[PDB]
C-alpha cells in the first residue's frame, strides 16, 4: 500500500513513481503496480490522484481531524466517528482504514499539504503517531518528501 | 523549429495587430519560428493595384520576394490576398523568362535582383502540413477546449482559386480548414454557398460599397441561418469586410447580425490560452463578448 | 501492432510509460526473455517511441492508463 | 469571496525556473491563478484575464485561468514563485514555516492592467527598480 | 462511375453500424461494442475474411475511442450472417431491411451453438447466487422483491407459506392502541367517542398478510389479551429463475455454484488452455481485464510466515470457467504465455462443408506473438503452433 498524504509526486518529484514507489516490479512485488493500492489525499484532483486508485478529497486544513479519525478507527472503536470528517465520508474512511490494516507492508509520503498548513508540525506528528499505531498489526513507514 | 520570414502585409499590422501577435506566439508554441521581414511593404494588393498596372504589380511583389531571398528564408503569410500577390508572382517569375528579364531590369535601378530561390507558404497551410506542425500538433498545443461553439469558416478565394494554379485540391467543398477549427475543439458548421466570395476583392470594396456589401450580406444571411457564433477566416481583407461591413450594413440597410469575425490565428491564441486583451479583440467593430461568454 | 502517439509538448519525462509498458518489461522481468525490443525510452526529457513501424504494441492501455497527465493517445485503427 | 487559497508546484513551473528566473518561460509559468470554473463564473472573471489577488499581506495582479487539477468550489492556487510570495502572509506560528497554503484572499476582476515582471516586482518592493 | 452501392460505416453512439445502401434494400451488420469481448471467433469464422481484430485491451478498458474491438471491411462483407450465428456472446446482429433477419437460418443452411441452458423450476429456490456470480448480464430471477432492499413483494411473512391464528379477549381489550402501535397487521379503530356511553369502545382487526410469530404484541398488551401459532406448508418458490439463452456463454459459474444443482449449461467449446506463468511480465493484467468469463486471476500473494520459500505465481487460469473464447490470447502483449486449442464445438443443426471448414479454422492452436509484420499494422496476428 502507498499513501501520498498531501504530496504531488507527478509535479514535485517526476520519476518518483517510476523509480521507487508504484510502477517498478520489485522482488516481492513481481506483479508490479497491479498489486499496489495507491491512496492520494489532497483537496485538489492532482495528477497523482489521476494515477491513483483512491482519492480522499479533504478540506484544506483539516488533516488533523482526518488523522484523528483514522487513528480512532485503528484503535478500534471507530463507530464513534461523526457522519463525515474533514469532508471525507465515514464509509470511505473505513474502506481506506481496512486497506491500511490489511497492508502487508505500507508506506506513507507527505509534503507541503502537511508542512505548510495550520498546525505545521502537529499534522506531521499525528501522522507519525498513526504510523507507530499501524505498526501494531502491520508494517508501516512514514517518509518525508524532501525537496532539493 | 522551422524558421520562416513573416511577411505581415498592411491590414494585420495596422488594423488588427492582435492577429500578428497571436500569429507569432502560437506559431512559436507549435514548432514554427516567424522572423520579421526587413522593410517589406504592401504586397502590391492584387485587386486595387493589379487592376491598375500589372508590371508594377510584378515589380513590387518581386521586391518583396527578394528581401526574403537575401534573408535566405521561406516566406510565411497570413493573408489570402498577400498570398495571391507574393506566391503567384513568385510562381510566374520562376517560369516566364521575358517577365524575369523585365522585372530584373526594373529592379536593377535599385541594386536588387530576382533569382527565384525561395518558397511561399500560408500559415494555415503550414499548420495543416504534416512535415511542419500538423493537425495533431495543433490539438496537442490547444489548452482551452473552446467547446460548445458553432463556428463558420470562410476560405476566401485567393488562397484556393484557381485550382489549375494552386495545389490545395478541391475548391467546391474543401474540409481542411474545417479540420483546423475542429482541432481547436469548436464544431465547424456548414452553411449554404460556403465558397462564395465575401465581395471585397478586386477593389470592389472601394469602387462600389453597396454592391460589395450586398455580396457580403448574402453570406451573413446564410451564416446566421446555419447558426454560427463566430466566423473564422484566413484573410485580413475578408475580416475587414465581414467586420466593417456589418456596421455599414447596419447603417445602409437595416440588418443586424452581431457575429464576431476572428482570424484563425486569433482563435488559435484563444485556444492556447492567450487573453482577449492580449489579442486586442477590442479593436474589432463587432463585439466578441457573446462568443467569449460561450467559449469561456 | 497498433500505433501510439506521445504529445511531446506536455510530456514531463516521468518515465512511468517506460516502466509500465509490458513489452518493455519483457527483457528484465521474464524467465528466458523472448524479445528484447522496447517501445519507449525517455530521451531529452520526453518519451520517444522506438517502435517506428508499429510492430510490437498490443493495445494494452497500460501506458495510456499510466501517464499521470494524459499525453499518450492510443490508435486502435490501422495507421 | 473569502476564497481560501493555496500555493503549490507544477512541472512547467520547475522547467521555467531552470530555464531562468528572469525568462519569459518563468513569467508565463508562474503568473497564473488556477481557480474553479464555478468560482470564476460567480465572481465574474473572464477566462485568461488579469485579476487582482489581494490578501492582508500584499497584493498582486495575476492572470486568471482554469486548471486541470480540479480545485473544489472555494479554492485558489498560484504556482509558487515571485507572484505568490508577493501575497503570502508571513505568519509562522513559531515554527519558521510561513503560511504558504491556506490563507484567505479576495479576488477582483481587473483587466486592462498589465502584469508585473519578476524583476519589477522584487526590485520595486525593495526600492531598486532602475528600469 | 456508379453510386448506388453506397458503403457506409457509422459509429452511432456505442453501436458500430456497417451498411450497404441500395434504392430500397439495405444491409446492416450492427456490432454492439458494449458486449464484444475481443475474441476472434468472428474473424476466424468469416467466410469472406473481412472481420479483423483491433486494440482489444484498450477498447475493453475504455482507453480507446476511435475504434471498436473489431474492424469489418463492409466492402468485402457479404452479409451472410455466419459471424452473427458463430459469436458466443451475441454482440453482432444482421438487419436486412429494418428487422433482425437471418436468411441462412431461415433456409437452415448453417448449424447454431447448443448452449443448452435451462433452470428446473421445481428445484431452483429463488436464491440470488446465480445472478450474482454470472459474469454476463444473463440470468433472470423473476422474483417479487421482499423487504430486503425494497418494500415487500408480498410480505416478509408471505415469502413463506405459514399457518397463524390470532384471538383477543374483548373482555380485556382496554382499546389502547398498543396492539397496532407496533405491528402493521393490527389496526385498532376507535369508533367515535360519545358521552352516551362515556367510554372508549372500538375493535382490533388483524390481517394475515402482515403477521409473523413475533408475539411481541402479546406482552406489549398491558392487559393479557392475545394468542398465536405457526408452521410451513411444504415449499414456497415464489417466482421463477431461468437463463437468457442468447447472452449466456457456457461459463459454468452459476451451474458450479448453484445451491440446488438446478442449472444445466454445457460449454460450447472443448479443449485446453495453459498459462506459462514464468513468462508474464508482471504488471499487465490485460488478460484479467478482458476475460469474459473471469476465469483468470492474479494469484494472491501469500503473507509472511506463510511463503515457505515459494514466492508466487504471476498469472493463472481456472479451466472450470474458461470458455475457450480467445480474448486472453488476442489481448496478451507477451510472447507465448498463453496456449489456446479448441477440440470440439457443440452444435444443433446438422452440418455443412462450410461448417467443416469453419471447424478446421477454429481448431488450430494459437498463442501470442511480439513483433508481428508491419504491413498489417492496425490489427492482430497470432502465432501458428505446429
Ligand atoms: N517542478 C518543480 N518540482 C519541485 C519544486 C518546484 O518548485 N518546482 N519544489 C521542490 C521542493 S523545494 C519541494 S519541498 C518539493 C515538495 O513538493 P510536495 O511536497 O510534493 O508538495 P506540492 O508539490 O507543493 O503539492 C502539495 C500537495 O498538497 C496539497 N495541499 C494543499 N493543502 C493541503 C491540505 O491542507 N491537506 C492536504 N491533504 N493536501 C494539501 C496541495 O494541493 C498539493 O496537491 O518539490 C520539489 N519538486
Ligand atoms: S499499449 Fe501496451 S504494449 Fe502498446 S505501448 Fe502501451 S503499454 Fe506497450
Ligand atoms: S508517462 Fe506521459 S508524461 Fe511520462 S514520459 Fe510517458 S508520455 Fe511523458
Ligand atoms: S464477441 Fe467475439 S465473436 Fe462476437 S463480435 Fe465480438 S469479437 Fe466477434
Ligand atoms: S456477415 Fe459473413 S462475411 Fe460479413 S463479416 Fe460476418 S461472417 Fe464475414
Ligand atoms: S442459483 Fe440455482 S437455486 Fe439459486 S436462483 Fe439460480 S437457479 Fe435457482
Ligand atoms: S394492546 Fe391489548 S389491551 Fe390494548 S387494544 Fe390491543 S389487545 Fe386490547
Ligand atoms: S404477533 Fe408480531 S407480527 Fe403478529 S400482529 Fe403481533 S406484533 Fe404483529
Ligand atoms: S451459465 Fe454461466 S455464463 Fe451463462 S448465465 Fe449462468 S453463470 Fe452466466
Ligand atoms: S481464460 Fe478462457 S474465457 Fe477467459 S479469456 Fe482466456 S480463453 Fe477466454
Ligand atoms: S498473460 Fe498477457 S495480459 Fe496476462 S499478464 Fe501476461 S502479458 Fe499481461
Amino acid at each position: 500500500v502507498i499513501v501520498y498524504w498531501g504530496s504531488n509526486p507527478a509535479h514535485a518529484h517526476p520519476r518518483h513513481m517510476s523509480r521507487y514507489s508504484i510502477f517498478p516490479r520489485g522482488f516481492f512485488t513481481g506483479k508490479g503496480q497491479k498489486k499496489r493500492t495507491v491512496i492520494v489525499i489532497d483537496p485538489r484532483f492532482t495528477d497523482t490522484a489521476n494515477v491513483a486508485d483512491y482519492h480522499l478529497q479533504v478540506k484544506q486544513g483539516h488533516d488533523y481531524e482526518l488523522f484523528n479519525a483514522f487513528r480512532m478507527v485503528i484503535h478500534g472503536h471507530g463507530k464513534d466517528l461523526p457522519d463525515e470528517v474533514a469532508g471525507i465520508k465515514k464509509e470511505t474512511i473505513l474502506e481506506v482504514a481496512e486497506i491500511m490494516k490489511n497492508a502487508r507492508f505500507g508506506t506513507t509520503f507527505f509534503g507541503m499539504g502537511l508542512t505548510h498548513t495550520d498546525g505545521r508540525n502537529h499534522n506531521i506528528d499525528i501522522a507519525i503517531s498513526l504510523t507507530r499505531d499501524l505498526n501494531k498489526i502491520s508494517k508501516w513507514t512514514i517518509m518525508a518528501m524532501r525537496g532539493h | 523549429m522551422h524558421e520562416y520570414a513573416f511577411f505581415l502585409g498592411c491590414i494585420a499590422p495596422n488594423r488588427y495587430p492582435g492577429c500578428e501577435a497571436s500569429a507569432i506566439k502560437t506559431s512559436e508554441k507549435v514548432g514554427i519560428k516567424l522572423l520579421p521581414l526587413k522593410g517589406a511593404s504592401c504586397c502590391p494588393a492584387p485587386g486595387a493595384f493589379g487592376s491598375i498596372d500589372l508590371n508594377v504589380w510584378y515589380a513590387m511583389a518581386a521586391r518583396n520576394l527578394v528581401l526574403a531571398e537575401e534573408m535566405k528564408k521561406d516566406i510565411a503569410l497570413i493573408c489570402n490576398g498577400c498570398y495571391k500577390s507574393i506566391w503567384e508572382v513568385n510562381h510566374i517569375l520562376k517560369h516566364n523568362d521575358e517577365l524575369r528579364d523585365n522585372v530584373n531590369e526594373v529592379l536593377a535601378e535599385i541594386d536588387m535582383q530576382f533569382k527565384g530561390t525561395i518558397d511561399v507558404w500560408h500559415l494555415a497551410e503550414l499548420y495543416y502540413d504534416d512535415k511542419v506542425c500538423g493537425v495533431q500538433k495543433i490539438k496537442d498545443s490547444v489548452t482551452t477546449p473552446l467547446s460548445g461553439a458553432k463556428v463558420a469558416a470562410h476560405y476566401g478565394c485567393h488562397l484556393m482559386k484557381p485550382k489549375k494554379e494552386r495545389h490545395f485540391g478541391d475548391t467546391e467543398n474543401p474540409m481542411w480548414f474545417e479540420e483546423l477549427i475542429g482541432a481547436l475543439g469548436a464544431e465547424p458548421i456548414q452553411y449554404r454557398n460556403k465558397m462564395q466570395c465575401c465581395g471585397a476583392g478586386g477593389g470592389v470594396r472601394g469602387y462600389d460599397i453597396v454592391h460589395a456589401l450586398d455580396i457580403t450580406n448574402e453570406k451573413l444571411i446564410n451564416i446566421q441561418e446555419a447558426g454560427a457564433d463566430a466566423i473564422t477566416e484566413l484573410c485580413p481583407f475578408c475580416q475587414l469586410q465581414f467586420d466593417r461591413g456589418q456596421i455599414e450594413i447596419k447603417e445602409k440597410f437595416g440588418d443586424v447580425y452581431n457575429i464576431p469575425v476572428l482570424h484563425y490565428n486569433e482563435l488559435l491564441g484563444l485556444a492556447q490560452g492567450m487573453s482577449p486583451q492580449d489579442l486586442a479583440l477590442d479593436l474589432h467593430a463587432i463585439d466578441c463578448t457573446p462568443f467569449l461568454q460561450k467559449v469561456l | 501492432a497498433f500505433a501510439v502517439h506521445v504529445n511531446m509538448e506536455r510530456c514531463t519525462g516521468c518515465n512511468n510509460c517506460v516502466v509500465a509498458c509490458p513489452v518493455n518489461a519483457l527483457e528484465l522481468n521474464t524467465v528466458n526473455p523472448s524479445s528484447t525490443d522496447k517501445i519507449y525510452k525517455v530521451i531529452n526529457g520526453d518519451a520517444v517511441i522506438l517502435d517506428v513501424k508499429h510492430e510490437l504494441c498490443a493495445g494494452c492501455g497500460i501506458c495510456v492508463d499510466a501517464c499521470p497527465y494524459d499525453v499518450i493517445q492510443l490508435s486502435g485503427q490501422p495507421p | 469571496k473569502t476564497l481560501n487559497m493555496i500555493t503549490q508546484r507544477a512541472v512547467e513551473e520547475g522547467i521555467a525556473m531552470e530555464i531562468g528566473k528572469t525568462s519569459r518561460q518563468y513569467f508565463d509559468a508562474c503568473s497564473i491563478i488556477e481557480m474553479n470554473e464555478q468560482d470564476m463564473k460567480e465572481l465574474g472573471i473572464m477566462k485568461n484575464t488579469n485579476v487582482r489577488v489581494k490578501s492582508e499581506s500584499g497584493e498582486v495582479v495575476v492572470k486568471a485561468v482554469v486548471g486541470r487539477q480540479t480545485c473544489y468550489p472555494g479554492l485558489c492556487h498560484i504556482r509558487q514563485g515571485v507572484w505568490a510570495n508577493q501575497v503570502v502572509p508571513p505568519r509562522t506560528q513559531s515554527t519558521g514555516a510561513p503560511q504558504y497554503s491556506g490563507f484567505p484572499v479576495t479576488v477582483e476582476p481587473v483587466p486592462n492592467e498589465r502584469l508585473k515582471t519578476a524583476l519589477e516586482l522584487v526590485q520595486g518592493a525593495v526600492g531598486m527598480w532602475k528600469g | 462511375s456508379t453510386l448506388f452501392p453506397k458503403y457506409s460505416k457509422t459509429t452511432d453512439g456505442s453501436k458500430v453500424i456497417m451498411e450497404q445502401r441500395l434504392l430500397q434494400q439495405v444491409n446492416n451488420l450492427i456490432l454492439d461494442n458494449d458486449i464484444c469481448t475481443g475474441c476472434g471467433i468472428c474473424s476466424e469464422v468469416c467466410p469472406e475474411e473481412a472481420i479483423s481484430v483491433g486494440a482489444v485491451g484498450g477498447v475493453r478498458r475504455g482507453l480507446v475511442d476511435d475504434a471498436a474491438s473489431i474492424h469489418v471491411d463492409e466492402t468485402k462483407c457479404s452479409y451472410c450472417g455466419v459471424c452473427v450465428i458463430m459469436c458466443p456472446f451475441s454482440a453482432l446482429a444482421l438487419k436486412v431491411d429494418g428487422e433482425e433477419r437471418l436468411p441462412i437460418l431461415e433456409k437452415e443452411g448453417f448449424p447454431t451453438y447448443d448452449k443448452g441452458t435451462a433452470i428446473d423450476q421445481d428445484k431452483c429456490v429463488r436464491c440470488n447466487i446465480c445472478d450474482d456470480v454470472c459474469p454476463r448480464d444473463a440470468i433472470d430471477r423473476d422474483v417479487p422483491l421482499f423487504e430486503g432492499e425494497d418494500k415487500e413483494g408480498l410480505a416478509k411473512g408471505q415469502a413463506v407459506e405459514l399457518k397463524i391464528e390470532f384471538k383477543v379477549d374483548d373482555e380485556k381489550c382496554t382499546k389502547c392502541g398498543i396492539c397496532g402501535n407496533l405491528c402493521e397487521a393490527i389496526n385498532v379503530l376507535h369508533k367515535p367517542f360519545s358521552p352516551e356511553i362515556g367510554k372508549v369502545e372500538g375493535e382490533v382487526i388483524w390481517d394475515e398478510a402482515y403477521c409473523d410469530g413475533c408475539n411481541v404484541c402479546a406482552e406489549a398488551c398491558p392487559s393479557e389479551a392475545i394468542k398465536v401459532t405457526r408452521t410451513v406448508v411444504g415449499q414456497k418458490k415464489l417466482g421463477n429463475v431461468n437463463i437468457i439463452d442468447e447472452d449466456c456463454c457456457t461459463c459454468r459459474w452459476c451451474a458450479i455454484n448453484c445451491p440446488t444443482e438446478a442449472i444445466t449449461v454445457n460449454k460450447i467449446f472443448e479443449g485446453e488452455i495453459t498459462f506459462h506463468a514464468e513468462k508474464c511480465p508482471g504488471g499487465c493484467s490485460t488478460c484479467v481485464d478482458v476475460c469474459p468469463a473471469n476465469a483468470i486471476y492474479l494469484p494472491t500473494p501469500k503473507p509472511a510466515k506463510d511463503m515457505k520459500g515459494q514466492i508466487e505465481a504471476k498469472i493463472a487460469v481456472n479451466k472450470d470457467f474458461c470458455i475457450l473464447c480467445g480474448a486472453c490470447v488476442n489481448a496478451c502483449p507477451g510472447e507465448d504465455i498463453i496456449y489456446l486449442r479448441r477440440d470440439s464445438v457443440k452444435i444443433k443443426g446438422k452440418e455443412t462443408d462450410l461448417f467443416k471448414k469453419i471447424k478446421e479454422k477454429l481448431f488450430t492452436p494459437r498463442t501470442s506473438k511480439v513483433k508481428e509484420q508491419p504491413s498489417l499494422a492496425g490489427s492482430v496476428e497470432l502465432k501458428a503452433v505446429s
